[PDB]
């Protein structure tokens, strides 16, 4: 079950919100 | 499926007939199964007096049946035409839609212009260009 | 001849069945639709069978109103020498 | 093998002829006959599917198979004269066991005929080029040496050519470029050098709001998405973060130009999101996230009104109950967000652009949402829980759903 | 029904996996035909014997009867031969030069001139 690759996806472990710059320094 | 429907479209049209028939000085909430054997006697009975016409107008060698090769084969099923311009008369006739094309354009698709690449002299001009 | 006076008269007065269902079926035969007075004769001819089958069936209705049943068929069709079979399979 | 129907079944045969204490034997006859004439016309019929070619099979083939046996190919009916009808096919009945057996002439007159497919046509498509075939929509598909990338040279320049045409700038090579990806399956892994370039004019974007440009993106995007031989999931990741940005992004340009655009690029964002969280879909994996930062947006205090719009269109798109369960709690949330607006004597302000596309849309999501809960009713006291904020023309809309209602 | 489930077990057995399932259907309405008609003749033959109760013979003397009548048979391959090898003996016929286009008589052809009611 944990060796599944969806597991190991990228989407899975990332925070999308964080990613993006937003205009932020 | 398209291909079941091009059948279908013209036998529901065909039912829609026989609702339409039965609905002045006829019949409502008919059974299901008497709808579907007229239907059918009916696609047959159409079927055979083209055929018998078609075999007849073989026989005198003519490509396309004569109205006179119509009526012999009413004639051998009895049909009795002489009572047909009659039912004519009669007001119960009704008029029901043809159906519809199923394309109003024809084809409006354009593809892609990708074709490119030169055409060697043993494929034909005429002959599709070669793929992207 | 009154048959090919009624055809001459039949160019307007389209009948119940549509002429290109009625058409399509005349494909199926191998028949091509050479004349449009043609196919509404051999339509008009096609609703007067099915109107007499109705008609007899109803007057059966009338002793056993106004359904169409498989068992008001039988007795119509009787007559005309052709028997209906029940499916008995549903 | 060998099958014979049951033996039971021939003796109810015979009851209903009326024929009774037929021999056991007899029944045994009947069975074991009947057998071998089904097995020899199914064979009779495979000769034709042969020479045919269909393999489905079409109607009336074992029609054509009694027509060689002889034998009557009507079923559900025969006519003793034979005349009216021969060994043409009757072409059978359509009646099936789920049938219930009774139905009104006037319904099925109530049904709609279907439209008639044109003439078989024929057309010529490559199958294959000097021996090697072709990747079209008709087919089914110490110093070391430099290294090389894997894409070919002549293909990077054809993706160049795509991200050119999605720039916009013309309208038909934009659409041109959508067409191409979506028939392209050698498009298939330059997909990461395309998410790369959407995600680069998308951060660009961020810094100078460019709505024009970011729909054009949002287009390419649905390109690369409905193309089946790139892997989507795989570059779902970097795809995600560009969309939610463009949805809650705020408007460098005057807001009532570009309002139209805006409120498109929300609903084309909105569409992509929803359709990504579909693909691969898996327990808390992209749904889950998504509905949090619309909800994150939308509870906290004096946040941005395109912010807000773009979080209340995402929270709509995802589900129809979602929208419901939320608005009610917030409803009163909303009212106040409306008065706090409309107070003060200027309307150069964008907090009011942004509260009037927040409650239209609101509005039109509740209509089918109160009619779908009960039959629209108390319009007024429904009005005086939402303290008048859209007035009559709330009254208005549930009454135009009740209308859409009828007419359906 | 038992009988539609006997009659898709016979498919399985066949091993046609592949069938239209109006197939399974008219089969049934077949089975139900030919073992009717049999039984008709049976008892009419019943009737003639004057015994009450249908017994082995008068079904034999119906499918025989029946059978005739119902299956002609495809031509047996003796009669088939003896046809073919009194056509062989006959000697291929020369062609005319510039006769014309190679036709048989006219009274087999579908040529003519297929006149049509006039319009009006």
């Amino acid at each position: 079950d944990l060796l599944a690759d969806e597991n190991f996806l990228m989407v899975t472990q990332l925070h999308w919100e964080d990613d993006i710059i937003w205009d932020g320094e | 499926n398209p291909a079941d429907n091009y059948h279908l479209a013209r036998r529901r049209t065909l039912q829609v007939v026989v609702s339409s028939l039965l609905t002045e000085a006829g019949f409502e909430s008919a059974e299901k199964a008497s709808v579907e054997t007229l239907t059918e006697m009916l696609q047959s009975y159409i079927s055979e007096i083209g055929r018998s016409a078609k075999s007849y107008c073989e026989h005198t060698a003519r490509t396309q049946p004569t109205l006179s090769d119509i009526v012999v084969t009413l004639v051998e099923m009895g049909f009795n035409v002489d009572t047909l311009p009659a039912y004519a008369k009669r007001s119960q006739r009704m008029v029901i839609t043809a159906p519809p094309v199923t394309n109003q354009p024809v084809t409006p698709k354009a593809l892609t212009a990708g074709q490119n690449r030169p055409h060697p002299p043993h494929i034909p001009s005429h002959f599709p260009e070669f793929p992207d | 001849t009154p048959l090919v006076d009624f055809l001459m008269q039949l160019e307007d007065y389209t009948p119940t069945i549509p002429d290109a269902v009625t058409g399509y079926y005349l494909n199926r035969a191998g028949f091509e639709a050479s004349d449009p007075r043609i196919i509404r004769l051999i339509s008009l001819a096609a609703q007067k069978f099915i109107s007499d089958i109705a008609n007899d069936a109803l007057q059966h209705c009338k002793m056993k109103k106004y359904t169409l049943t498989m068992e008001d068929l039988t007795p119509a069709l009787s007559e005309y020498g052709i028997n209906v079979k029940k499916p008995h399979y549903f | 093998s060998n099958t014979v129907l049951p033996s039971e079944s021939m003796k109810v045969v015979a009851e209903s002829m009326g024929i009774a204490q037929i021999q056991e034997e007899t029944c045994q006859l009947l069975t074991d006959e009947v057998s071998y004439r089904i097995k020899e016309i199914a064979q009779d019929a495979l000769k034709f599917m042969h020479m045919g070619k269909r393999q489905k099979l079409t109607t009336s083939d074992i029609d054509y198979a009694l027509k060689l046996k002889n034998v009557e190919p009507l079923y559900g009916f025969h006519a003793q004269e034979f005349i009216p009808f021969r060994f043409a096919s009757g072409g059978g009945r359509e009646l099936y066991f789920y049938e219930e057996k009774e139905v009104d002439l006037s319904d099925i007159i109530n049904t709609p005929l279907p439209r008639v497919p044109l003439d078989v046509c024929l057309k010529a498509h490559w199958l294959s080029i000097e021996g090697c075939q072709p990747a079209i929509p008709e087919n089914p598909p110490r110093l070391k040496p430099r290294s090389i990338h894997e894409l070919s040279v002549e293909q990077q320049l054809y993706y160049k050519e795509i991200t050119e045409a999605c720039v916009g700038s013309c309208e038909a090579k934009r659409a041109e470029a959508l067409q191409s990806i979506a028939t392209d399956p050698g498009l298939y892994q330059m997909l990461p050098r395309f998410s790369t370039f959407i995600s680069e004019g998308v951060r660009v974007n961020v810094v100078q709001n460019n709505l024009a440009l970011l729909i054009y993106l949002m287009r390419m995007v649905k390109a690369l998405m409905d193309n089946p031989t790139l892997y989507l999931e795989k570059y779902v990741h970097e795809l995600i973060p560009a969309v939610m940005t463009c949805i809650v992004s705020r408007q460098l340009c005057l807001r009532p130009d570009v309002d139209n655009h805006w409120a498109l690029r929300d609903f084309a964002a909105r569409l992509v999101a929803q359709i990504c969280k579909h693909f691969s879909t898996t327990t808390n994996n992209i749904q889950s996230r998504i509905t949090k930062t619309f909800t994150k947006s939308w509870v906290d205090e004096k946040t941005p009104w395109t912010t807000r719009y773009g979080s209340i269109a995402g929270l709509a798109e995802l589900g129809h109950d979602v929208i419901k369960t939320l608005i009610l709690p917030r409803l009163q949330q909303e009212g106040e967000r409306i008065r706090s607006v409309l107070d003060g004597p200027v309307l150069s302000n964008i907090d009011r652009i942004g509260a009037d596309h927040v409650q239209s849309l609101l509005l039109k999501h509740c209509a089918p949402v109160l009619a779908k809960l009960r039959p629209p009713p108390d319009n007024q006291d429904a009005y005086r829980a939402e303290f008048g904020s859209l007035g009559p023309l709330l009254c208005s809309q549930v009454v135009k759903a009740r209308a859409q209602a009828a007419l359906q | 029904p038992k009988d539609a489930q006997m009659m898709a077990q016979i498919l399985k057995d066949m091993g046609i996996t592949e069938y239209e399932p109006r197939v399974i259907n008219q089969m049934l309405e077949f089975a139900f035909r030919y073992v009717t008609t049999i039984l008709d003749d049976a008892k009419i033959y019943s009737s003639h014997a004057k015994k009450a109760t249908v017994d082995a013979d008068d079904v034999r003397l119906a499918i025989q009867c029946r059978a005739d009548q119902s299956f002609t048979s495809p031509p047996p391959r003796d009669f088939l031969l003896d046809i073919a090898r009194q056509r062989n003996q006959t000697p291929l016929p020369l062609i005319k030069p510039y006769s014309g286009p190679r036709l048989p008589p006219d009274r087999y052809c579908l040529t003519a001139p297929n006149y049509r009611l006039k319009s009006l």
